[PDB]
């Protein structure tokens, strides 16, 4: 539930990036497929 | 037993411990015991050849007609001399513009370095992408004369699979780290420190000029970084926006235990 | 207007026939030096051909005979196309760069790179900035004839924001690079504000079409390419002078790429002329580099002047002809000059009269010819101005015998100054002692 | 943009244009009138032995002297060796009057020229994804992390080169590239393999008209591959490694963005750095990756080096990694420039002279100057009759060698001005009085120039 | 004091005898006659720098440390209109927590930049030196101690005592140290004294006015009953290597009212 | 490669009696100077006696630099050995005396010992939290050996090293906790079939056993000049490589000497005294000797060994002559070791060693002719004839070199004894101190 920190985690299966909900409306979600 | 070098300046001693209990405010009271007493006629009114006050009637005329009218770097005085054997012939081919040259020929070495700090290099990447025998070594015509910017072995070296040339281009750092010259305790230090000498001139203009030159908050902003309020308004917006310190332009200190100070802690 | 009548002002080119190379005597200022002018014409005709690389042409002779006159004649009779470089030898002895590099830069200036291109620029006065805060925008620009509305997408709106363009500016966009260059404001908005700022300069409106495309012929030198590639923002160094010992690997890369541009047909190399005036001031530490820099393909046809007879070479302690080492004089070709007959002296003084728009009676011209034969050219040419001025003080139109004799009485020629020094030795500080009467 | 001219792509005539090599046999015996040279047998045989020593990699600090008078062919043999070795072996032709600097000591420019004379060849690989981006489409993970919003497991990029396009699945930590570099649809990028962080080159040329005014560089589509697995040979001189380790090129702070912004100063280099670079180059050779290639440091005019330089040259030549030093001296008994005490042979001190393989150079016979005149005349293209060749050979024997090779250009100019195509005796007899030699110049200087007066020289 | 006599007769054995007879707490500067020929400054500057290396001073100082553990670090920016640089942090609320009585203090921008170029997080013990403004981070406090760590931090306990300490020390400073300190400033938190320690250090020509003003400052120290002056020896070995431009200037260097004894 | 002193493998004396062997370890053919250099080497290896001066005087081409390199190969890569030439001191940046002071202080090693903390094991997961448009980073690293399962934290520099190394899940890395370097040793799993830009499959190593936090005691040797440069400048480090050190004041050296004495007493450091070799010291002027004689007066001076070539020469910067070009107040301090010219039965075996080093096979007639040439032109011409005759025998496709190859090389390349006659014959087509003519 961090305000502006985007998490990357790489384990033995795969590697996923989690984005907080508070950044999807911002310009940081244009890459992740949310955008303004 | 902690220690520090001797201090030559004039600070402000605290009166007592039992008065300023909890909510106190530290003040930057560091001044030099060496003073230099100037009047308010030379330091403020008309003794400086740069301050355009009355009495110094030259300094406005000379400023305008040497920096903006009779200047060979203003864009009007470049646009007339760009068409042949003339002097700014080459300006079309260097990767600049008229506004780039006009900002580069009036700022400092400092502000020009801050302007270099937000320019993404691309002519090193041309040697990575456009690297075919059929491609005949393509360079943009508006960046043609920047030859040494284009053919650079470092840009090709930073891409290769084995780092056999990246272990040669910065072997000075590896030898400096492997000798333990960062974990070694600092043996020597200066025996006295001092603030810079200031002018004891008793006008308000002198204090304004001191807190705008000796501190000069534009260089402090360009050196230390952006405010967290600026980071919030630049990272919660709907569109990407730039920052005037795009990163903290403080250089990384090359001594890990004791950086930018002279204070010594026992161990 | 920063152009006043110097000594070398009547020499409008070399003044020889371009067909059969016949130096007719009174043509384009120069007078009666037929063999040296023919040899300079042969040199100039093998300069404009530009195939034969790296010669060296010494111009010997007595002083006050015309060795720099023929050099300025060769400089005027090339045009702005082929370069030329007036470098006296005392310019080389610097304190920021060594003699070898500051003499290499004399060779790197006299070779031009010529390239022809099309400049796709857009002048225009801003009328209304229209930003649609929805990214898009519209820019309205006008000239004295046209007016148009061009679309904008994302980022040059941010370039307008960083440039702070108001309604009334004169912007110019180089569409092949895409960067706004604000040229100032217009005279139609000088009535608007009252207390202007510092940075604002007023300009007329742009005229004609917005999209201007033009084929322009750029001509730079190799020294320009060397200094621009020295450091990052290094283009202002060649105006300022804040450059030093440029490494040889940069100049090697630049010569390789200029050869590559000549292969691909982009560039044309135009070799030029280096003029080393008074070459006897160079020491042997400079001739040992000139003897190697006249070997490469990229070396200009060097023309050098000299005055001295059998003199010592600076840096060493042995005499030599022309102040030059003999391993260097085995390499150059020498065009000797000769002193002037009075029939040439009279019309050289007539040309110096008609250049300075000073009218002379024939008796004054004959007297001035005799003074020039007895004292030299540089003293006789310095009496036309003085006689004109003394005639202007007593309000006479034509100068006469009286004004020239007055000018001869006041100012001393160098022939009588030596007798003035040797006449009174006890008061001039010779080497040890002064009497002081 | 730049208009191309359809003219003739010729070349320029230097003083050593006709030299194309040594011109030996398959056994080393020289042969006269071959590859530009005329005669000069023993010097070309000895220089062929020197060329074999350089290409055999047994030279590790030798030194070769070229004696002989002025205008006999020392620099000609130097350029012959440089064109015989090729281009892939270094050659640094400094002079004696080029070590004197004003930023460093003059026993440092010598060592930097040694490091310019040594080459290092490195063979490596280059694995890059390349081209214009078509899609940036993410993919939702199978198990989203609780407490967050989007959870993206594999990021898809469609890269389109000029030959073929390709879909690419990537690890999601390319996002920090794409936000920081502002990569969009229609921007050529390259993705490396060792790290995997894409860097935008520019907007493509196909999208150069969707807008009207918003312009930047419009780079074209990469006309090549989409998956480069290309190997690279790369030649770096050890001077470049010394400079790049001493003064780093690209940093991210204020003071290194003032160091490259102010003028670059030559600084003296401490010997521990050179010892470390030699110790690591000799390790990467033993791994079998990099090849060391020694070259030639042709120090022309070796009598301008003073006695403080040969002392440093002894140390630098005793190093285990050093090129050959081909000196070039044209003096007899000369005073050494530094110590004005000892009159030594060639300007070289007697301690340093024992290291040198001294190659002589002899004067030319009076029937070989005309062969040099014929080769020089057919090099420039200036053709001329046989009596003209005999007159130029007469001027060559009686005056100088460099002077008979300079009566060919004004004779050719006066020939094609007078109205002919070939040079006759009249054109050379007319051009011999417009361009005097040094001898008649000294005769005019002494005879007519009696003393310093009005119409006289300044002694 | 000249020490004549031929070579191999013990001129410098007497010099080491003098330097071991005076003691440790008296300045003794041995130089040679070839050492003063420099390339940055004139050689009379090197002579005067040796003359003021050979004069010592013993000064008591009262340092005012704030030795605490940072509890809450929160910046408070001020108004910043359109002037190009943007926002600027102007006020803080740093809370220091010692063992006996915490304190919650407020800072200038410059002392915040002194914090900021030290990378002080929440939990780092520091002591703010309120003479310059400097503040050296010591380490993570032991209340945040964890053996599963990787940064290789130095865990120290909470500093006992009051958070606003005040301690006196004795320092041995020569007058040339004060000359170098006031010539090239390296103390404080402004820009001249920060961009002046990133450049390379150069010996410069400390003029007459600084060497007189520092004399008046030292006399002000002595009149307050704090500092003690202890003059010393300049031992110039091989004085015949000095040329006449140095023996000319030694006259005015010895005519000063404060000048150490010369042993040639 | 094969330089002019690559056959030498030490000094070649006994360890118990130090008698000069007539043929041992390259240095073959001289007994007096090698025994005296063995005594000098033994009092350098003792390390007690400080501030001496050894002057290897003698004729040129007699093996003075060979004896110096013999002492250099005999100390190994432990004791510093500065190969200073006398012309390097004349700088334009710094003064002539401070270059000498740095040349002395480069040859006193300080050997310190410090404990680092190294890790070992298989990375299980990386967890990196990054900000948007500038800011700090957060990191959690779960690592597992066969025994422990740790979840460590990371700072900014550790994440800046992880992203530089691209440490994925399933890597055998070893992190130094103090210095902070990351060296991947290999992998335990295979390469995934899900991503494209992954890399190269590394070495297959198993999971390491033992413990995570292991300790290591490393030994670091720095010269006193490196300590001077890192303690003379606030931020301007790395100038001990690029030579940008302007001047170090005496207040810095007089503190570093005291701190190195304190490190010697505390058992932290050990002072290893070294050798300063000055090749061809006759080029220094009297302003250098007037400091070299007085820098050999303290406990931190290296044992100076230096060479010379000259007879009665005049000292530079003066007007008078002296033996070896050195002043007679400085020749009292030094100790002069003479070297002698060679005998042909020693030149034969020296050329045999130089021939066996450069991999050249000979015939005894060619070796006899080569010794006859080496009697009259020195070794410096004979070794060049060896290499040249090897390549001329390679050109005409012969196995071993012969008399004809040596005669060919002697005909092509002149010795200096014939180049002097070549100068003295044709004096009119060589530039003397005067003019020259052209035929
Ligand atoms: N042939 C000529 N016709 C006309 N003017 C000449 C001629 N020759 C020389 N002059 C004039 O005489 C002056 C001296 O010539 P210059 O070359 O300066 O002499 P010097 O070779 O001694 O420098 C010049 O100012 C030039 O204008
Ligand atoms: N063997 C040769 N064959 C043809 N031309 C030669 C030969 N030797 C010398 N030359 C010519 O002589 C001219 C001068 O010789 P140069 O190399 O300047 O002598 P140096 O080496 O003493 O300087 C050169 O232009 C060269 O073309
Ligand atoms: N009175 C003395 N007692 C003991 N040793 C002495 C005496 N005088 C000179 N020496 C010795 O002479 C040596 C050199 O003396 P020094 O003072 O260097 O000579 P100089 O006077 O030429 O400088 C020293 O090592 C010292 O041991
Ligand atoms: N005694 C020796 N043992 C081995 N090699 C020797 C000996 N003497 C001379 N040499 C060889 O002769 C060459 C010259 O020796 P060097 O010490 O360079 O002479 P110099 O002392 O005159 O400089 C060296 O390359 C060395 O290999």
């Amino acid at each position: 539930p961090d305000p502006m920190m985007i998490r990357w985690v790489n384990n033995k299966m795969g590697s996923v990036v989690a984005v907080p909900e508070e950044l999807l409306g911002t310009h940081a979600g244009v890459v992740f497929g949310a955008g303004p | 037993d902690t220690s520090s070098p001797f201090f030559c300046g004039h600070f402000a001693e605290t009166g007592s411990f039992l008065r300023e209990g909890t909510n106190v405010a530290l003040g930057y009271s560091t001044r030099s015991l060496v003073e230099y007493r100037l009047p308010r006629l030379i330091w403020c009114d008309g003794g400086r050849l740069d301050k355009p006050g009355p009495g110094n009637l030259v300094a406005g005329f000379r400023s305008k007609y040497l920096n903006h009218m009779m200047n060979i770097w203003t864009p009007e005085n470049i646009r007339s001399s760009l068409e042949g054997i003339e002097n700014f012939t080459w300006l079309r081919f260097v990767d600049t513009s008229l506004q780039e040259a006009y900002r580069a020929s009036h700022t400092d070495v400092f502000a020009r370095a801050v302007d270099l700090a937000s320019k993404q290099n691309r002519l090193g990447h041309m040697q990575i992408v456009y690297d075919e025998p059929e491609d005949k070594k393509w360079t943009p015509v508006h960046a043609l004369f920047q030859i040494c910017e284009r053919e650079n072995p470092k840009a090709v070296a930073e891409i290769t699979t084995e780092g056999v040339l990246r272990d040669l281009m910065n072997i000075a750092r590896v030898k400096y780290r492997e000798l333990g010259l960062c974990r070694l305790e600092k043996a020597a230090r200066p025996r006295a420190s001092a603030p810079p000498i200031e002018v004891v001139c008793d006008s308000r203009s002198a204090v304004i000029e001191r807190e705008n030159i000796m501190f000069h908050p534009a260089m402090r902003k360009a050196l230390f970084g952006p405010t967290p309020s600026e980071i919030k308004e630049a990272s919660f917006g709907p569109r990407p926006v730039t920052l005037y310190p795009p990163r903290a332009l403080l250089p990384a200190p090359d001594h890990d235990k004791q950086r930018f100070t002279n204070i010594t802690v026992p161990s | 207007g920063l152009n006043l009548i110097a000594a070398h002002s009547h020499i409008r080119g070399l003044g020889v026939d371009a067909d059969t190379l016949e130096p007719r005597p009174s043509s384009q200022g120069l007078v009666g030096q037929e063999k040296a002018r023919k040899a300079a014409a042969v040199v100039l005709e093998m300069i404009k051909q530009g195939k034969i690389a790296g010669r060296a042409v010494l111009i010997a002779g007595p002083p006050s005979t015309g060795k720099t006159a023929i050099a300025m004649g060769m400089a005027q009779s090339l045009g702005q196309d082929v370069p030329f470089t007036t470098l006296a030898a005392s310019e080389i002895f610097s304190l920021e760069m060594s003699k070898t590099e500051a003499l290499t830069q004399a060779f790197r200036k006299s070779i031009g790179v010529r390239i022809k291109e099309e400049s796709e620029i857009m002048e225009g006065e801003v009328v209304e900035i229209q930003i649609d805060r929805s990214k898009q925008g519209k820019l309205t620009i006008k000239t004295t004839d046209m007016e148009a509305i061009y679309d904008m997408g994302s980022k040059m709106i941010d370039a307008m924001t960083k440039e702070r363009v108001m309604a009334g500016d004169i912007i110019s966009i180089d569409k092949s690079s895409g960067k706004i260059t604000k040229l100032g404001r217009s005279y139609a908005r000088s009535r608007d504000y009252d207390a202007m700022g510092v940075d604002t300069k007023f300009l007329q409106c742009p005229e004609g079409e917005l999209q201007k495309r033009k084929e322009v012929v750029h001509t730079v030198s190799l020294h320009e390419i060397d200094v621009i590639n020295s450091r990052t923002q290094g283009f202002l160094a060649l105006f300022s002078g804040d450059t030093g010992e440029i490494r040889s690997e940069i100049r090697d890369q630049i010569n390789t790429k200029v050869a590559e541009w000549k292969e691909e047909g982009k560039a044309e190399i135009v070799p030029g002329v280096l003029f080393i005036d008074e070459v006897h001031m160079l020491d042997i530490e400079c001739f040992s580099y000139i003897n190697r820099a006249l070997e490469s393909d990229l070396a200009p046809i060097v023309i050098m002047a000299s005055n001295r007879g059998v003199s010592r070479i600076r840096g060493t302690d042995y005499k030599s002809p022309h102040g030059l080492p003999l391993d260097f004089l085995d390499r150059v070709v020498i065009i000797n000059t000769h002193p002037y007959t009075p029939d040439e002296l009279r019309q050289i003084l007539s040309i110096r009269a008609q250049e300075e728009e000073v009218d002379l009676t024939p008796d004054a011209l004959a007297l001035l010819t005799k003074i020039g034969q007895e004292a030299g050219l540089r003293y006789a040419s310095n009496l036309i101005t003085t006689s004109q001025l003394i005639a202007a003080k007593r309000r006479a139109k034509q100068v006469g015998v009286e004004d020239v004799q007055r000018s001869f009485k006041l100012f001393y020629d160098p022939a009588r100054s030596v007798r003035f020094v040797q006449e009174s030795e006890k008061r001039l500080i010779g080497n040890d002692g002064v009497v002081d009467f | 943009i730049s208009e191309v001219r359809g003219n003739t792509r010729d070349h320029r005539t230097a003083a050593h244009t006709h030299i194309k090599g040594l011109g030996l046999n398959s056994s080393g015996i020289a042969e006269k009138q071959a590859a530009g040279f005329v005669g000069q047998c023993a010097a070309r045989e000895a220089c062929g032995v020197v060329v074999d020593l350089i290409k055999a990699h047994k030279m590790a600090g030798r030194g070769v002297l070229l004696a002989g008078g002025p205008g006999t062919g020392k620099t000609a043999l130097a350029l012959a060796i440089s064109q015989e070795l090729g281009t892939k072996i270094p050659f640094c032709p400094i002079t004696g009057s080029e070590i004197y600097s004003t930023e460093v000591k003059k026993t440092e420019v010598l060592m930097e020229n040694f490091r310019r004379a040594i080459g290092l060849r490195v063979r490596e690989t280059k694995d890059v994804y390349e081209g214009e981006v078509t899609e940036m489409t993410p993919e939702e993970a199978e198990n989203p992390l609780g407490g967050y919003g989007k959870t993206i497991s594999t990021l898809l990029i469609g890269l389109k080169s000029a030959r073929g396009q390709k879909k690419l699945r990537l690890d999601p930590s390319i996002y920090e590239a794409i936000q920081k570099e502002r990569v969009q649809v229609g921007d050529v990028i390259y993705i490396e393999t060792n790290t995997g962080a894409c860097k935008r080159v520019g907007r493509s040329d196909a999208y150069a008209t969707e807008f009207d005014l918003e312009a930047e560089e419009y780079v074209p589509i990469p006309k090549g591959e989409v998956h480069k697995k290309k190997e690279i040979v790369q030649d770096v001189t050890l001077h470049d490694l010394d400079v790049a380790n001493a003064r780093p090129q690209g940093g991210q702070d204020i003071i290194s963005m003032m160091g490259q912004l102010m003028k670059p100063k030559m600084t003296e280099i401490t010997d521990k750095l050179r010892m470390e670079i030699n110790k690591v180059v000799q390790k990467y050779i033993n791994q079998g990756v990099a090849e060391l290639i020694p070259g030639v440091l042709f120090i022309d005019e070796a009598h301008m080096l003073d006695i403080e330089c040969f002392t440093y040259l002894n140390k630098a030549l005793e190093s285990p990694i050093a090129p050959i030093v081909v000196l070039a001296s044209n003096r007899g008994i000369a005073t050494i420039r530094g110590a004005d005490d000892l009159k030594a042979a060639h300007g070289i001190p007697p301690d340093f002279l024992q290291r040198l393989l001294i190659i002589p150079t002899h004067p030319y016979e009076p029937d070989e100057i005309r062969r040099i005149v014929r080769i020089r005349a057919q090099t420039e293209g200036v053709q001329l009759t046989d009596a003209a060749v005999d007159r130029v050979a007469e001027h060559g024997v009686r005056i100088s060698l460099r002077y008979c090779l300079q009566l060919l250009a004004p004779a050719s100019i006066l020939a094609r001005v007078n109205g002919r195509t070939q040079v006759d005796v009249q054109d050379i007899a007319e051009a011999e009085e417009l361009f005097l030699d040094a001898r008649r110049s000294a005769n005019i200087l002494t005879s007519t120039g009696e003393s310093g007066g009005l119409h006289g020289f300044i002694s």
